[PDB]
């Protein structure tokens, strides 16, 4: 939910920074990720509605012990919400940050081998919106300039023309492209339009309206927290700063 | 309501007759009783009287003719004038017992018009 | 087709052979002559 | 033994997943509301001899006054409501419109995206399999009224088995001369000019006679629930229309006559019921898209 | 001699003979008017999400105030438009609505019962018989238009006959290949493509030469007096809807697959003038039902 | 209506003085009853209702000619509102009053004939109401008493126990027995406020209700419409 | 060839067509109201030690105030109770209660009176015919849980038909030894112990083989709309109280075991849609004529 | 020998493993607890002739204001309640509903999630096995009473050796004629027509005489924890209507007559009592489904 209202690029990295990976992980058992099932949707049909359960749905599902399985979980967080079932991977690599992980060498995990099309390809990019896919590209360009693998990133966008048109323009390592930033990342806000109490069909659709009415709960809860009332109010070391770096960028 | 439908086939004749008597509306049609195909059992209608529908769904009772194709015309004719002037039994009872029994009707003036 | 009286349908109402004298007669004499 | 199909029936390709939620089908529902308010303000400036009218049309659709110097596009509107025509024809095509765009847009009129107020009535006839004996022809032709020619040149009379499907709720069987239908395990009535059947009801055996061809002409009545706002007249012409611009030319993706084929075919695909959504708002879409293109043709 | 005649113009089952009066007329007028605003208003409620343009519309139509507990279905308005519907189909369909209901519901709205003051266009192409020599093959198939199968096998050529109603106004035949088609009695003209026909001049006669067949596209256009409110489009689906419900459903009727088939097979018949008024009630009966269920959903 | 409003006997007789022939005899050619028919009922059911049609229903029906035609014809005036399709009675027995056929041998109709169980059983009087029976005993007792026929309907009424039990307290020709008469004989009255606008399941439930709704604006609007056509007659 | 069908099915009596209006039906809605408040009046002039609380049940139920000489019988709402209870079970029955009577006491509270706001699931198994060829015999036994006992004499094994009607929403067929079963025209699956059915899917064959009898156990559950109120536990009782009082003791008609026989016999019953709702109302009078009962017995 | 066994105990399918933590029971307890002021103000607006405490419960269950025109079918917590009934079942039924929208829902109303505070009673008879001879046949029939059907074609009485399981408390034993039954490797008592039995004992053997056919009834009893709020009759009318809907239709499962049935057939499979956990909660859940759809049908 937090992470998904995040809506600049500075945002979501700064999130990402103060985010550790035990959020990404889910301690659910969830069920097997590729399968035809059918599900009931009582406000339109009668019968059962049929659907495909995925890895980018809201809910968990159990994922493979590999790095692999990790690297989708932490993307399936970012663009869903919610993290797959790995455990037992250690308490030195869950108490990194996300960014640590995506970003630095001095974690332990090695991420070099990952193929990024087969990956997209197990997430159902397909099937993804606009936002989330402008999200995956995002873990991509982290995990290829940790890996020194910045031309192998960019001739998979040329293979894949949509993903080139709607790729963001960051340099990994330095702010002053992550302040110029305009692209809008997020999926949950405050709706324009009429939202209303009522169920979606898919799967994907329904969880994410979960999501959407839930935030906009969560804007008016007491947890929210209200820059414009209660600024003074904030810690100085996570107040927010015009001058707000990254370590290391 | 009561329909009835009168299939007369002479064997002692050339022509057969076709009496339908819905509510008080009599109706007859003459047919020959030669050049039929293997399909219907009426040929072609030689006189008219009204229309006839012989494909009246119900109980069929079979009967043999007490009287000659002329004298059931005859009748029948004469029962048409006199359809509105008489009820539903007189008119049934006077055609089924001169068809029947050759049995003329009782009424004079309908008897002499015959 | 016009209205329908109530006379044809009383001709063909079953009759009581038995406890009618005259159709009772009129029985045994045609069983004897078969 | 051969087997004749509908040639419309044959390899649904899948429907988009994006842009079926609440926000994007009241982005549709504005863009079909506004679009009408454009014809019809055609017809306001003959009575008033002035273009004010559809100036004023024009600024709500296209967030921009129209100008002698340029052709009239319809500005962003225009551009969203054609790329999320494409999305909904194939899953292939991309989803490149930003859900902004379309929260922005969505918030111009006040309308409700619900797809289900109403039913629409759909007439292509569903023929899943002929199933013929040995030394019989068959040929099914035809969507909207299908005539089935059959032809035994065998020595007696053969069994056809029919198979409507059964999402369908009628259907409608006139033959050229009155022949026998019965359903499987039915005794076989009396030769019929016209029979009134349910799909749901099953198999359908036709006595074949030796000797000249018999033809049964097929008609079918589908229900699907749609919006109030559907228009089958214009949902016809904007299935035309975006077929000649262009806008259904992806890779693998199959081509239908009508938008009566195109919907009952995804209907009649393993699990099918899914995509019957995403068609309906795909026909309300170019229910916008003729009425938009109309007025401001390119 | 081979006889070939229209599987839709095959036994027209009588119409019903009630509800024709002019109160009844104006009961299915009131229920076209008050359906239009019952549709009409079902839309200003989804767009403003106010139930008030729709319960002012609803109580007006039904006479009561939707409950929430209960199930909208139209109300006594709703009972009596669909038991009528039923009657003018067939005449084994009863008469079940009294008398004081139709005058209650015909006060509702003041309008005109009439049924003549228009005119509609129906094309439903009659064949009434088709008669071939012993060695051709004749087909008949389709009623929008109607394809004529013929091919010749014999030594000569054949003179086909082909009879049009006496109700339709302008026949056009087109063929595959060109042929000659005359009056009876008439000299034959030169093979041509197309051929414009009134079919009250007399029956027509085809020439078949020995060879390839000849088809022959048929499309007719006749005129019947509706009310200026009905709608063609209206009124086909709401005969769709009827048959799909089940109303239609009555012993020893016969079924077609449109409206236009209907009262085209229903004005063939004998005693058709006295079949077309009541079926153009019918057609503004369905227009009234298809936009009351329509407004009124059930799943 | 106005003859199903009428709530004792004192009141339905005043009524039948009034009320000529003509109003006990429909000019619609209706259906044939005794029918098995599916009706549709949608306030309830998807699928169709099966029924029966009953010369007892709301809605006219075809008659037949013979004076049993006429008593039932009659008598479903009384019981349920709507008379039945008897053509070309005749002017001068269409004038006279329905007391005057039941009651009367001035008319020149003769009911000697009439079998009282034959004319029950084509009512349908295993489906009438405790207060149609009522109806249709009154009628039974005056056609009864003009033939001199007093002893046949009371042997009728031992036959049908159920029957002798709601029969009415009156004797034909005597005015004490009409006065102190108590019996309840209104089909339609007032509403009780708790009626709603809703169909119902069978065929003679649902025109009943139908005349029961109505009554309300039938007896605010019928005087003014009345007087309309009556006055410059 | 035999045919084997359930005792209960048979022959169904005709029901009542008397006091199933609006009016009527708020009267036993209101019955049911007021009898439940003098059951529930009764548990607290008990615990209060106070006769107060049932003196005002006791006044509103029967419109007199109770009395030590006089025997409390529950006043004129309780004779209407009983009749309306005769009326409904049989056409025969007398039927005598007046309008201004029923009137009258649907006034003493408001209720909607309405019968279909809820439902209720029906117990009763309906076998409506089990054909079986020769050499083999077939027993059924039960209503709430049906057996069915064949034996297979002949030389090979036997096929047999099941039929469960057309009403009845699902049944679960259970067996001593595992069997096949599947619909006509369909291939038979591996033996197994369970199979769930739905009836509507046509008939079920049956593979009997030689040697053992073979018993099958049938449950089966139906859903009929009945008011709010409703409950199945008063209304079984009220039933088997009714049956005792004599009540039901009218000539020419039919005995059921339970509530849940009569109202299922009667659906099944040609035309029998009309006389399930006559019996819902009954079965509701039953509740009211439980409680009422109970609290004032005679 | 012939083993013959109950055909309710046979192959229990595995069930669900997700949403059974402390989260998710709330979320069950508070959707039944809401159910039941759902059917409670229904018959409060049926006697007040006032839609306001059925609107005012409808709002708190679903979380939307009921408007005319749109079906009821109980919101959001209606979807979520209805998805988890399917996934208790099986273990290949999904998990569709995220943590998010268990957690808003269990926050509705308070109520603790304990699912152990009570116990009901259970009449299943499991009859796990019964070894016969050669010359005998047993057949078994009926789940809340099981007739045990044996005879004897030998020359000699043989012994039928009865296992009943180690979780039943208590079986009673009824025979039509009077029959000896003793544990293993114990002296045979004289004929009695009852038996009672404690499960825990061992097998038992039965002596059947050669003649006429012996029928066993049996009777089982045994008891499990539930939660206060636990009623047998609307779980049980829960259940049938979960199967009439089709929400139990899942690949490779085994379908149960009785909610009875299905939670004895889990306890005495391998890992019954964590599978017994499970069957309650849904039992729960079945409650609360039972309530709400009695207060909001559907034709």
């Amino acid at each position: 939910m937090d992470v998904l209202s995040k809506g600049s690029l500075k945002e979501l990295l700064a999130h990402l920074e103060k985010t550790p990976l035990e959020e990404a992980i889910s301690y659910r058992i969830g069920t097997v990720p590729y399968q035809n099932v059918l599900i009931s949707r009582n406000e339109y049909y009668n019968q059962l509605y049929p659907d495909t359960t995925s890895l980018i749905d809201g809910v968990s599902r159990e994922g493979q012990r590999n790095v692999n399985g990790l690297i989708m979980s932490i993307i399936s967080y970012v663009v869903s919400g919610s993290g797959h079932y790995i455990p037992n991977i250690g308490f030195m690599l869950l108490r990194r940050s996300i960014l640590d992980i995506l970003t630095k060498h001095d974690t332990g995990l090695v991420t070099n081998n990952l193929n990024y099309g087969i990956i997209a390809r197990n997430l159902t990019v397909s099937k993804m919106n606009c936002e989330q896919r402008k999200r995956m590209l995002i873990c991509f360009k982290l995990l290829a300039y940790k890996d020194g693998n910045q031309n192998d990133y960019e001739i998979y966008l040329n293979q894949n023309i949509p993903l080139k048109q709607i790729a963001p323009n960051f340099i990994p390592g330095d702010m002053r492209t992550v302040i110029h930033n305009q692209d809008q990342l997020a999926i949950v806000g405050i709706p324009a339009y009429r939202l209303t109490q009522s169920t979606e069909l898919s799967i994907r659709d329904d969880n994410a309206k979960s999501y959407k009415l839930g935030y906009v709960d969560w804007y008016n809860s007491n947890s929210f927290l209200r820059e414009r009332s209660e600024f003074n109010l904030i810690r100085l070391k996570d107040r927010d700063t015009k001058y707000g770096k990254l370590n290391g960028w | 309501a009561s329909w009835q439908l009168y299939v007369i086939h002479p064997v002692q004749g050339s022509l057969g007759l076709v009496v339908q008597l819905m509510g008080d509306a009599l109706t007859y049609n003459v047919f020959a009783q030669y050049g039929n195909t293997s399909a219907s059992e009426f040929g072609k209608t030689v006189l008219t009287g009204g229309a006839t529908n012989t494909a009246l769904e119900g109980t069929k009772v079979k009967f043999q003719t007490k009287v000659t194709a002329q004298q059931a015309l005859a009748l029948t004719m004469a029962l048409k004038d006199a359809a509105s002037m008489l009820s539903q039994g007189e008119l049934i009872g006077y055609f089924e017992q001169y068809i029947n029994l050759a049995l003329e009707p009782d009424n004079l003036s309908l008897q002499d018009n015959m | 087709r016009t209205v329908a009286d109530g006379t044809f349908n009383s001709m063909i109402m079953p009759r009581a052979v038995i406890a009618n004298e005259r159709e009772h007669f009129m029985k045994t004499r045609i069983d004897k002559i078969e | 033994a051969n087997r004749a199909t509908s040639a419309f029936l044959d390899n649904p390709h899948p429907v988009g997943v994006n842009y079926v939620d609440e926000g994007s089908r009241q982005f549709v529902a504005v863009a079909e509301l506004l679009a009408s308010k454009l014809i019809d303000s055609s017809r306001e400036s003959d009575e008033s001899n002035s273009d004010v009218p559809f100036v004023q049309a024009y600024s709500k659709f296209a967030d921009d006054n129209p100008r002698h110097l340029r052709v009239k596009t319809g500005g962003k509107m225009a551009n969203a409501l054609t790329n999320v025509i494409r999305s909904y024809y194939s899953i292939n095509a991309p989803a490149i419109v930003p859900q902004v765009e379309i929260d922005r847009l969505a918030s111009k009129a006040t309308v409700s995206g619900d797809m289900y107020n109403s039913y629409a009535i759909f007439n292509s006839v569903p023929i899943v399999e002929v199933l013929s004996p040995a030394r019989t022809t068959v040929s099914i032709v035809g969507s909207d009224r299908a005539d089935v020619t059959m032809l035994n040149t065998g020595a007696g009379a053969a069994n056809i088995t029919f198979n409507f499907g059964q999402i369908a709720e009628t259907v409608i069987l006139k033959g050229s001369v009155p022949f026998q239908l019965a359903r499987l395990n039915q005794p076989m009535p009396a030769a019929r000019f016209t029979y009134k059947l349910r799909p749901l009801d099953g198999p359908f055996i036709v006595v074949l006679p030796v000797g000249n061809p018999l033809v049964i002409s097929a008609t079918a009545a589908t229900r699907i629930q749609v919006p109030l706002a559907f228009n089958k007249a214009l949902v016809e012409s904007g299935f035309q229309t975006a077929m000649n611009d262009g806008l259904f030319d992806i890779q693998n993706v199959n081509y239908y006559s009508s938008f009566d084929e195109f919907i009952i075919s995804q209907y009649h695909a393993q699990d099918g019921i899914n995509r019957v959504s995403t068609c309906v708002i795909l026909g309300l879409a170019l229910q916008a898209y003729d009425q938009m293109r109309r007025a401001l043709p390119v």
